[PDB]
RNA sequence: GACGGAGGGGUACCACCAGACGUGGAGUCUGCGGCUCAAUCUGACUCAACGCGCGCACCUCACCAGGCCCGGACGCGCGGAGGACCGACAGCCGGGCGCGCUUUCGCGAUCGCGCGGGUGGUGGUGCAUGGCCGCUCCCAGCCCGUGGCGCGAGCCGUCUGCUCCAUUGCGACAACGAGCGAGACCCCGGCCGCGGGCGCCGCGGGACGGCCCGCGGCAGCGGGAGGACGGCGGGGCGAUAGCAGGUCUGUGAUGCCCUCAGACGCCCUGGGCCGCACGCGCGCUACACUGGCGGGGCCAGCCGGCGCCCGCCAGGACGCGCGGAGCCCCCGCCGUGGCCGGGACCGCGGGCUGGAACGCCCCCGCGCACCAGGAAUGUCUUGUAGGCGCCCGCCCCCACCGCG
């Protein structure tokens, strides 16, 4: 009862990777402002990214140009119309509780070459003192030695498997780079109270 | 409804016969020594398989009622799968050309008609199958 | 240099991210290198369930 | 063939009373019935004439269970799409059951048709769901693994 | 005039909103009801592993694109008044047609 | 060496100087960027060769002109304080502009 | 802590039992070993290597036989305008490309040279690493805070009881409270509504060991019923501590390192991975009559296009939006004969895809073993094994493959 060649699907698709692509190019462009998450929704050709992130002021700038610059950069790489591209930076609140800006910090933090341990105590303090019922920090590499190891600091109880995981958890991987070598950074935030519900196990019974 | 009731093939065999002496089809030269289908490596034993086929094509194109499909939907009906292979059996679909040289011919004759696309029963060959399939009945 | 040069034509399909000609996966129009699909496809909205 | 608004398309007019279903292994069934003179048929072809000659009998028990009366009038017209030969005759022995489940359900007389067709055979009123797995990697079905070489 | 919309939404929950509010801003424009397009599913298995070592084991990756019918017989400034009415999620894919 | 043509070196330097928006995708000798149209001496303007305009990629880079955020196989730059100027010089444009 | 050819408890078709249907024996396919070549690129080898790193004519491609070329950026010293750099007619060499030469038309600082510093790499090291998976690990395990116990390492909790499948519970106790893993959740299904329409698809309920009866403090156990569904579906996610398990050859992840202008950079051409005395792993087709033959009926699901002529086909021309298996069912036929089973190889052709077969498809031939497979073995209990087709991935072509 219809021609089975709707196309509406395949744009969908390349909104997807475009995002993806983004995703990476803030990384990149957005070490500084501490880049978060990426959302875009074009409606009539007119394109809008909303990026949460910690700090929008690298981003925006005087005259909002350092934006601007950045837009259109991503007007020519997109060969969408100059200035069509449009972001609105949004600063997030619980900066300790989002781990994307925690394990950015501590990637930084770990380069001015602070104790290892020091540098993950001081981000797990931030992050329980966000809300964070769970927090885990895990560095694995050739720490202090020609050998390879796994350093895991964690203070509270955060869930590991399931569906809640999936919701309840903020697991962000980051490689730092050393002259001995990676020694990629993991953070893992749990908080129950996500406020998009409960935890499937938690009963009130109040 | 009338040929539907009748085993559809009961009605085939029965007709083809019917189709031979009322002069419809008349079986082309090189169908005598033809193999229908990719898949079957060997002709057909009945010596009136063109006769059996048109009563194939021509009561398929019954059931479709108003489809108006073509050739190639009619050959994938009688298709059957290709083995000699060591690699496993799959399906292969019949002769396009033994196919499209009834359906043409039963236009030819007027039993059908090209309304688009494919081919319909046509009214005047609607009586036909129908016909027959009241003898049947009785 | 100009005949030497890529005389010869022939498809040159990469995952978009990686460059890699081998695995490109463009199953839906994705031109996607499979381990680095299984880099980033939670950005391209796939599910594991 | 796998449920859309083909239960009813294939009808127009004619308008049938009751309506009444059997789906099983993925062969759904449609069975709608108008009281007329008993006669019923499936997908065009009567139900006296079925493709499987054997298997004319196991289509034929909801009317070996209850005597000609309660098909003397129900004429049933029965549409089965999609599974198989063997899942559509199965189906069309639950949708003639719930077909005469339909005539008489108001009444507590229900009972007794559901009774005696359920008690010869199972599943002549039920029907089992028994769907099929899934293939899991490692493996060329859900039970099967591939032979493994060592050990 | 009547206007074809489709509206194609990855996560079910972001387009339930967005069906609710296609009829709360259309009624008086004769919205048309929300028929669901079955599920195009979007399926990917890759090797697990980055390498081909060990058991076989396979990541299957699947995103489901869910899209609904609408019709709507208004004036072309009143499709636009529905199109800046209805709730605006971001993330979705608009359609405006003849 | 390559001899790049003045046209196309100037031509992509108002482009990054008026854009501050240069992005080029990872390519081979075959193939021309889309965006950029030059004069040719025979007056038509057309379009450049990649290669040529990769080494005013790396000449911009290596001067200081830019700054790189390559990601997902395509460069990214945008145009430094320094080089604003430097472009100025070589364009024959005014600081005022 | 690990081991026991120690004792007691459990428990699991990667255990067995009762069975099943296989492999191993044959032909072929693909991978691995060896051998051989200019090269036959490599990873890796019990489970946890061996159709695995998702289809090698070219590219891929990393290998080899050659053949161009720079894309050495910038800085610094130095050189440069009638010329820094380079590009080409013919001829010849070289498959060939003013590659290069005889030569003589062009051409314009884009830059020549020496130094610092690039630049790349499917070069090496996964015993320098990150990340990612495999496996320990059909397995229930792990563990604080305060208190107890010992000089302590360490125990107690965290249990020699009974129950589960299960650190699942129940009961008792120098423990008393937690936590993570289990479970829960999630994805689908079968059922029943509430709405909606181009599309059967959005939102909810329904099943909880409730009920009955016995038995046990109990946890629960075993029967019954009632119901689509009955008592770990059919999946996903999978703690803690690990393994010098695998991947530097997936990458603008990467250290150390190696090459860097006759390059270990990149392109261009031709070959190789597919070479075969042989051994093995995963498969596919067999051994016939519970079959081949092949004339009709006829039903799929992940989900999906056809028409008209031309052609034995293979395909093709030409336009348009459309549209569906095998097995089995009946009726012939052959008749226990390596035969009318089997289709491996071979010889003519006819197509196709591409720039090119060395790829595939088809038609007429051709008719290898194979007559049920030794020691061994491998996976399974409901829509399950098996039989049977189909779809997609990687794809120019091509699946005996994988995932479905």
């Amino acid at each position: 009862r219809r021609d089975e060649e709707n196309v509406y699907y395949s744009k969908y698709l390349n909104d997807c990777i475009m995002e993806a692509e983004l995703h990476e190019f803030f990384s990149r462009e957005l070490v500084d402002a501490g880049y978060a998450s990426c959302s875009l929704c074009r409606t009539i050709d007119s394109i809008c990214v909303i990026i949460q992130c910690a700090e929008p002021e690298v981003v925006m700038g005087d005259n909002h140009y350092r934006l601007h610059k950045i837009e259109y950069l991503l007007a020519g790489r997109f060969m969408c119309d100059p200035k069509n591209f449009n972001i609105w930076v949004d600063k997030i609140i619980k900066r300790g509780l989002s781990a994307e800006i925690m394990v950015d910090n501590l990637r930084a933090k770990l380069e001015e070459a602070m104790p290892i341990r020091r540098a993950a105590y001081s981000i797990i303090r931030t992050a329980m003192r966000a809300g964070a019922a769970g927090c885990e920090v895990i560095v694995a590499g050739k720490l202090r030695a020609q050998r390879a190891r796994a350093n895991k600091f964690k203070e509270g109880c955060l869930i590991s498997t399931g569906h809640p995981k999936r919701i309840f958890l903020a697991e962000a991987t980051r490689h730092i780079k050393m002259r001995q070598g990676v020694i990629g950074v993991k953070v893992r935030i749990y908080n129950p109270n996500i406020r998009g519900a409960v935890m499937p196990d938690k009963i009130e019974i109040g | 409804s009338s040929v539907t009731r009748v085993p559809a093939d009961v009605f085939i065999n029965s007709f083809a016969a019917h189709l031979k002496n009322r002069g419809i089809i008349k079986c082309p030269a090189f169908t005598d020594y033809v193999k229908t289908g990719v898949s079957r490596q060997y002709a057909p034993r009945d010596a009136d398989w063109f006769y059996i086929k048109a009563a194939s094509v021509i009561r398929h194109f019954y059931i479709s009622g108003s489809h108006s499909i073509g050739v190639a939907g009619l050959a994938r009906k009688y298709s059957s799968l290709q083995k000699g292979k060591t690699t496993p059996h799959h399906t292969k679909r019949a002769s396009c050309k033994v196919i499209r040289s009834i359906v043409s011919q039963f236009l030819g004759q007027k039993l059908l008609i090209a309304g688009e696309r494919g081919r319909h029963i046509s009214p005047n060959g609607r009586k036909m199958v129908e016909d027959f399939a009241e003898g049947l009945q009785k | 240099r100009e005949t030497e040069f890529c005389t010869h034509i022939a498809h040159k399909r990469e995952c978009r991210i990686c460059g890699n000609y081998n695995s490109v996966y463009r199953k839906y129009g994705l031109f996607i290198c499979r381990r680095c699909f299984k880099e980033n496809a939670g950005k391209i909205g796939f599910v594991k369930l | 063939d796998l449920l859309e608004r083909n239960d009813i398309e294939v009808r127009e007019r004619d308008k049938y009373t009751v309506h009444t279903l059997g789906k099983k292994k993925n062969s759904v069934a449609v069975a709608f019935v108008k009281a007329g003179k008993g006669d019923i048929l499936v997908n065009n072809v009567p139900l006296a004439l079925v493709r499987p000659e054997i298997l004319r009998t196991k289509v034929s028990e909801p009317i070996m269970i209850l005597g000609e009366s309660l098909f003397k009038g129900l004429d049933m017209n029965i549409k089965v799409a999609g599974g198989g030969h063997v899942s559509q005759i199965y189906a069309v022995r639950q949708a003639i059951s719930r077909g005469v489940l339909a005539s008489v359900k108001d009444e507590a007389a229900r009972s007794e048709l559901r009774a005696k067709l359920v008690s010869y055979d199972r599943q002549l009123v039920v029907s089992d769901p028994r769907r099929c797995e899934a293939k899991k990697f490692g493996g060329r079905g859900a039970r099967a693994r591939r032979q493994k070489s060592y050990r | 005039q009547k206007y074809t919309i489709i509206v194609v939404g990855k996560d079910l929950k972001l387009v339930e909103r967005y069906v609710k509010s296609i009829v709360k801003e259309g009624r008086a424009f004769g919205i048309s009801g929300p028929c669901r397009a079955p599920v195009r599913r979007l399926t990917i298995t890759t090797r697990k592993s980055p390498c081909g070592e060990g058991t076989n084991t396979w990541h299957r990756f699947e995103l489901r694109m869910y899209k609904r019918t609408f019709w709507v017989t208004c004036g072309g400034n009143d499709i636009s008044t529905i199109l800046s009415k209805t709730v605006v999620i971001p993330g979705i894919q608009v359609t405006v047609e003849v | 060496m390559v001899h790049i043509p003045k046209a196309v070196y100037k031509a992509v330097y108002a482009h990054l100087y008026e854009n501050a928006s240069l992005a080029l995708k990872e390519y081979w000798r075959v193939g021309n960027v889309p965006g950029i149209t030059y004069v040719d001496e025979n007056g038509k303007l057309c379009n450049p060769t990649y290669l040529h305009v990769n080494c005013i990629m790396q000449s911009l880079e290596s001067r200081g002109v830019v700054k790189d955020t390559f990601a997902w196989r395509h460069h990214y730059y945008l145009l430094t304080e320094k080089g604003e100027q430097f472009i100025r010089k070589e364009l024959d444009l005014t600081d005022d502009v």
